[PDB]
RNA sequence: GGGGAUAAGCUCCGUGCGUCGAGAGGGAAACAGCCCAGAUCGCCGGCUAAGGCCCCUAAGCGUGUGCUAAGUGGAAAAGGAUGUGCAGUCGCGAAGACAACCAGGAGGUUGGCUUAGAAGCAGCCACCCUUGAAAGAGUGCGUAAUAGCUCACUGGUCAAGUGA
RNA sequence: AUGGUUUGGCACCUCGAUGUCGGCUCGUCGCAUCCUGGGGCUGGAGCAGGUCCCAAGGGUUGGGCUGUUCGCCCAUUAAAGC
């Protein structure tokens, strides 16, 4: 709650238009629209700041103030500069490339694996086993990250399979 | 630490300041317990070194015209006292910081007025 | 996924959280993961 | 394995449990002790198990007490005998307990370890119980 | 040694008997009776919350001043009725006392110190009886133990007591006994 | 109350107990034995008990004050849990608290026994001391043992509640 | 604590009649799952396991022995469920 109590600042190269309970954010990186829970309100600070308003001090408002504030901060950050999520594959015979909007993978499966990119998200492969994902909405970025992470099962022994950047895997070795 | 502990510490720093003539505040960050140990031994000839709380020292500084360092303690603060002469500790800390690259001097007090880093370096050379 | 009616943080690191009424506890140590029920 | 070593007669009637436990309602002897809540039986086996749980963990320090003692006998007619034909034979002895009674009593330095041991005793006991200290 | 009065308001109970008593107890007020040489015993209600709080803060014994429709009386607690389960107070007794009189008080004692590996800690008695003044009622007792071995029976009358108090309890009583610690053989021998 | 296992719709007693038996009526759907209450007959009258008042079904989808999110209500325990309401407390806290985001977090010191082996981390003892600012004979996951990752306390920015 | 399935207790229904064990035919349901299906963890390198969770759609031997139910044995299957 008091997390959302702070005022979210609007960068100069940003446009925001709000009607009713719905709000929209425009910027050089695209436009995102979302509808927030009806009970909680919000006002556009004249000083280039965002102030979310909770009509009450009880469950819904206390919970949703900071929620809406953080969601708006995230979407503004995405529409201003975006997000990136690199993914590296460690293991043998793991071929990963980018052909057009789609993705072709070599994860050791006897059948080729293809992943289709949702709209509004951009990819680029930089290394044979290393690549990143550039997107505007943190929601879609994370969704795709998890989706293509789950194309391989967990690997504790060799750590083989797609993993994130800051992710580390526990070590285990069996005697016999 | 208790409120009585805070009062005792502020009183101790006040007596040390009143018994001191010049002092300097630096940043202890990035220095190993070892290097702090040998710097303390080397300065144990005339200087006395310790660590103090920003807000407590800020309040204790109101007693004298040493408010020049209030805008300067912002951030980790290390307190240095010159019991013997004045340039001893200044030169010592300057050379330790230049050798470590992990010590940054934020300022110093002398003649009752806060001076810049270059001025403090010149005084230490003095 | 140790299932049982008594769930308690094993180490000082486990977390106990709720989900659709089924209170479960989670931790980085995968072995700890236990739900209630 | 507490058991009276001799009584006037080897069997007793069913009980009345109604009434608030008056005897030993306040801790006295040590510095900590359990207090039950609800009327119930407590078997000699239960008492001995709780004693073991307390003692083996406490180990060296401190010494315990047992304010109760199972005295009244009980019986249960073996299976495969149509009810009747007189009283059965005694199987186990039990000690009664009423709300507010104190079960065990401890004098060990540390409140934390005393609490922990008595908590295991509670878990091994058949009826609810809770910690209580000497104070008024 | 001097204490501080623990002021607390009180009112004369209106109805006497189980009916009014239980009704007040449900409300949150404990029935109370005070009596003494004043040849005028009478009966009042208290506040359970403040009552228990003061009990805790001042230990088993405390000297108090009572508010009766503006009248202030000095009394010392004598007896109590603690709920067997609830941990609440049913009945307390306040005995009128004036400054400069002798009363009999039972005082608890606490134990602290360091114990040797072959030292076993045991506490036969947690309280002792002592005579003192109305304003000189203590709330705790302490004894120091360091480097005791084998049989170290500590005598109750051997303890050092502050001034103004006489040991009512006879010297034959024992306060702290330290005996040889048991081993596995003794542990298995006992209980069978 | 005895017996049974405080099980039976069990059995055996006591009740200037009650009811059915030998009792219709209303309520608990149904249900002698539980609740309300004694049917002389008739009336297309009125007042009420128990139980009820959204519809099946007659009666407030009533009044005001609070609780619950579980269809709990409309089957159940030992125990478990940052569900949620109330009250009394207490500790710390603008001398800046708790959580985060920076740095240190060691030298005797590998503390002694034990071990091939004990070095902070199989195991037993003080669990001592020193620079201090904090190092705990170290809470763990770490290595054969070392050495690293942490961590406890301590210091910096943010700026009021936070813990039991 | 649960279920009402085994050994049991009660004698409330049936002595002017409620036919009893196995086998055969036929089945039907529950799920505390035997395989097949999906998961969590492993003292899960892999294969192969162990264990717990969801799941009742379907399937779930034949013979020798004894009246046998059962059980042992032989030899199959994914299994030879309660
Ligand atoms: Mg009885
Ligand atoms: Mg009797
Ligand atoms: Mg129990
Ligand atoms: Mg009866
Ligand atoms: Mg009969
Ligand atoms: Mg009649
Ligand atoms: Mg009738
Ligand atoms: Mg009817
Ligand atoms: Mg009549
Ligand atoms: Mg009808
Ligand atoms: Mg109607
Ligand atoms: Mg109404
Ligand atoms: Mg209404
Ligand atoms: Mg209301
Ligand atoms: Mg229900
Ligand atoms: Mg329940
Ligand atoms: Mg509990
Ligand atoms: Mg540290
Ligand atoms: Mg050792
Ligand atoms: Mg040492
Ligand atoms: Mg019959
Ligand atoms: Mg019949
Ligand atoms: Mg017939
Ligand atoms: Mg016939
Ligand atoms: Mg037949
Ligand atoms: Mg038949
Ligand atoms: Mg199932
Ligand atoms: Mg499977
Ligand atoms: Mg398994
Ligand atoms: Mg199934
Ligand atoms: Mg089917
Ligand atoms: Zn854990």
């Amino acid at each position: 709650s008091r997390i959302g109590k702070q005022p979210v600042p609007v960068p100069s190269g940003v446009d925001v238009t709000i009607n009713g309970q719905n709000l929209s954010v425009k910027g050089p990186k695209g436009t995102l629209t979302l509808d927030v829970a009806e009970p909680i309100s919000v006002s556009r600070a004249e000083d280039g700041a965002i102030v979310v308003t909770r009509p009450d001090d009880e469950r819904r408002s206390r919970s949703l103030h900071g929620l809406s504030r953080t969601l708006i901060a995230n979407l503004v950050t995405g529409v201003t500069e975006g997000y990136t999520q690199k993914m590296e594959i460690f293991g043998v015979g793991y071929r990963v490339q980018l052909k057009g909007q789609n993705l072709e993978f070599a994860l050791g499966y006897s059948h080729p694996v293809l992943i289709e990119a949702p709209e509004g998200i951009t990819f680029a492969v930089e290394s044979p086993t290393k690549f990143s994902v550039s997107g505007i909405d943190k929601q879609k970025v994370g969704q795709i990250s998890a989706v293509i992470r789950r194309l391989r099962r967990p690997d504790p022994y060799k750590g083989k399979g797609v993993r994130y950047e800051g992710e580390q895997i526990r070590r285990k070795v069996g005697k016999t | 630490m208790a409120k009585a502990d805070k009062a005792t510490a502020v009183a101790d720093i006040a007596e040390q300041f009143k018994a001191s003539t010049a002092t300097v505040v630096t940043e202890y960050r990035g220095l190993t317990v070892a290097n702090l140990a040998e710097l303390r031994r080397a300065l144990g000839d005339s200087a006395t070194y310790t660590v103090a709380k920003n807000t407590l020292v800020k309040r204790a500084a109101s007693e004298a015209g040493i408010e020049g360092l209030d805008e300067l303690f912002a951030g980790p603060t290390a307190i240095a006292f010159v019991k013997g002469e004045a340039v001893d500790a200044a030169k010592a800390i300057k050379k330790f910081a230049k050798d470590n690259k992990a010590l940054v001097i934020k300022g110093g007090y002398m003649d009752g007025k806060a001076l810049s880093v270059a001025d403090v370096e010149k005084i230490a050379d003095l | 996924m140790k299932v049982n009616p008594s769930v308690k943080p094993i180490c000082d690191k486990c977390r106990v959280i709720r989900r659709h009424g089924r209170v479960m506890v989670i931790c980085s140590d995968p072995r700890h993961k236990q739900r209630q029920g | 394995m507490l058991i009276p070593r001799k009584v006037k007669h080897r069997k007793q009637h069913h009980p009345e449990q109604r009434g608030i436990a008056s005897g030993g309602t306040s801790v006295s002897f040590g510095d900590y002790g359990i207090q039950a809540l609800e009327h119930a039986y407590i078997t000699n086996r239960q008492i001995e198990s709780a004693r073991i749980a307390i003692n083996r963990h406490i180990k060296r320090g401190g010494k315990v007490w047992i304010n109760i003692f199972p005295d009244r006998p009980l019986t249960k007619k073996p299976a495969e005998t149509r009810m009747g034909s007189g009283k059965g034979s005694p199987e186990w002895w039990v000690a009664n307990v009423k709300p507010g009674r104190v079960l065990f009593e401890l004098s060990y330095p540390d409140e934390k370890t005393a609490r922990d041991a008595l908590t295991r005793a509670i878990h091994k006991l058949p009826i609810k119980a809770r910690i209580v200290t000497r104070e008024e | 040694t001097a204490n501080i009065p623990n002021k607390l308001t009180a009112n004369v109970r209106t109805r006497t008997g189980k009916g009014a008593s239980r009704q007040a107890r449900r409300d949150g007020k404990v029935p109370a009776v005070l009596y003494g040489h004043g040849t005028d015993p009478q009966h009042l209600e208290l506040n359970a919350r403040d009552f228990a709080a003061v009990l805790r803060s001042h230990g088993t014994n405390a000297i108090l001043t009572l508010d009766i429709e503006g009248t202030e009386q000095l009394a010392l607690t004598k007896a109590l009725d603690v709920h067997p389960i609830r941990r609440n107070i049913q009945h307390a007794d306040l005995l009128v006392v004036q400054r400069g009189e002798k009363v009999t008080v039972e005082v608890t004692v606490l134990v602290e110190g360091d114990a040797t590996p072959g030292t076993l800690v045991t506490q036969d008695a947690n309280t002792i009886e002592i005579e003192a003044e109305a304003l000189s009622i203590p709330e705790q007792l302490t004894v120091s133990v360091e480097g005791v071995e084998a049989g170290t029976q500590i005598t109750a009358g051997q303890i050092s007591l502050p001034e103004g108090v006489n040991l009512i309890s006879d010297p034959e009583l024992l306060v702290v006994n330290v005996v040889e610690a048991p081993s596995a053989e003794a542990l298995e021998e006992e209980g069978a």
